[PDB]
């Protein structure tokens, strides 16, 4: 949703994120993107606790 | 330092006073590695050495997780800005050169 | 220091002036018995 | 610098990860941070991790203390304790961690009360490293001049009471020492006699009751004697309850 | 080159220099006075650095 706000497409693969579009992305976006990578790897790390 | 004649049952009633009294529950102490050659005693309230033994199998298997966030979108574009500025500075010297 | 942890310890968590005697006299009498055996052998006229 | 952006953003989101642990477990600041330095190393240089070098080692557990944890060692031996090292041979080399290291008596008296005898401290050459551990707080486990490596093992807080057990002359050999007396201040001694009087008499019936004897009256005036003639007094009855 | 002959050993960073480094060493054997050298066995080889 903030990637469909901010006017990029976001390329899943498998379970890595990335966000792909015209240029650098927003820094806010940037990070926000790598705090959901983040958590998600997180939220793995603890399906396997 | 109990000190008497031997037979006079010391270690009996030692033990037997000792046993009547009360203190509040021992903390866990347990050797915890503040490195891989220096290991210091810690004491832990009772029963969270379970709990932390639990977490610290939780971040050893965060290896995976360290090797998986080199595997990011965020990280890899702040990768390619650095291999950016850096063939700039490379694509300086060259057109100078050239 | 250490006679007035005793001290604190036989008065609760107060070094009144009974409380030091008592463990001045405490700490007198928990290594009595070598005086207490002797007095007693010479009351019972062992030593005379 | 990319090994320099592959330590910031592993610190960076190891950081939250950590605080969740620094919040549950104020103790462990120093054994967190120690992990989050090697995990950090981990991603810096790609060096492997051992997970056996890195575990909280239990040394006891305990939810009682009604009653205390009662520790009599009469065997006071550095090994019994103080702990001991044990090494895993790979490829002849002797190694060790902290998954390798056992409680002794020290370690499983914490919070509790050591008994030890003092005749068995003189006889085992334990009293120094003793006398070391109580003042300065020096555990060391025993290791071995094979291991070409040891473990440095911090100094620790002293949480336990040492009660020494033994005989007089068992004593005459450790009190000559100051620092004898700066440790261990309290005095348990113990009279050889009781009085001979009838509240000794009824005390001795009860206890022997205790033990489980079935006394008449005339048994235990017999016993109460027999004490009496054990201590050679005629107004002191022998303490030794053992022989009685 | 072996990397690990060649890298600066750390020993000790000082801590705030008020109150400077008060170091009580009760037991005063030579490994803990002096410091002491582990070694590496490598095919029976124990090699230092």
């Amino acid at each position: 949703r903030e990637a469909q706000e901010a006017g990029f497409a976001l390329s899943t693969n498998g379970e890595r994120l990335e966000l792909t579009g015209p240029g650098p992305v927003p820094a806010e976006l940037s990070a926000r993107l790598e705090e959901v990578t983040l958590g998600s790897l997180a939220a793995s790390a603890e399906l396997e606790v | 330092y109990l000190v008497g004649p031997p037979s006079l049952g010391k270690h009996e009633a030692l033990l037997a006073y000792l046993s009547t009294q009360s203190v509040e529950t021992p903390p866990d102490l347990l050797y915890v590695p503040l490195s891989e050659r220096k290991v210091a005693v810690l004491t832990l309230p009772s029963g969270q050495e379970i709990h932390l033994a639990e977490a610290v199998e939780g971040l050893l298997l965060e290896v995976n997780r360290l090797d998986e966030l080199f595997r990011q979108g965020s990280f890899l574009r702040e990768k390619t800005q650095l291999e950016a500025r850096f063939k700039e500075a490379r694509e300086q010297q060259l057109e100078a050169l050239r | 220091r250490a006679l007035a942890e005793e001290a604190a310890v036989l008065g609760g968590g107060l070094l009144t002036a009974e409380s030091v005697e008592q463990a001045i006299a405490a700490r007198e009498h928990r290594s009595f018995l070598s005086e207490e055996e002797f007095l007693r052998a010479v009351q019972e006229g062992v030593i005379r | 610098a990319l090994r320099r952006l592959r330590r910031d953003w592993a610190l960076h989101y190891l950081n939250n990860r950590f605080e969740p642990l620094f919040q549950r477990f104020p103790q462990a600041r120093a054994y967190l941070e120690a992990l989050r330095a090697r995990l950090a190393r981990y991603a810096e240089t790609g060096e492997p991790l051992d997970p056996a070098q890195w575990r909280p080692n239990l040394l006891t557990s305990s939810s009682s203390g009604t009653p205390p944890p009662i520790v009599y060692e009469p065997y006071a031996t550095a090994p019994r304790l103080f702990g001991r090292l044990d090494y895993l041979v790979d490829r002849g080399v002797w190694s060790t961690n902290v998954s390798l290291i056992r409680p002794g008596a020290v370690h499983r008296a914490q919070g509790g009360y050591l008994i030890l005898d003092a005749l068995s401290l003189k006889r085992e050459g334990t009293w120094e490293a003793f006398k070391r551990a109580l003042r300065n707080g020096q555990v060391e486990p025993v290791t071995e001049p094979q291991a070409p490596a040891g473990l440095e093992v911090e100094p620790f807080p002293i949480q336990m009471q040492v009660i020494l057990v033994g005989t007089p002359e068992a004593f005459e050999g450790l009190e000559e020492d100051p620092a004898f007396s700066e440790l261990f201040r309290i005095r348990a001694e113990f009279s050889p006699t009781l009085p001979a009087s009838p509240e000794n008499c009824t005390a001795l019936g009860g206890w022997l009751l205790a033990q489980g004897f079935q006394l008449t009256q005339g048994g235990l005036t017999r016993l109460y004697d027999e004490a009496r003639r054990m201590a050679e007094q005629r107004d002191r009855m022998d303490a030794r309850l053992v022989e009685i």
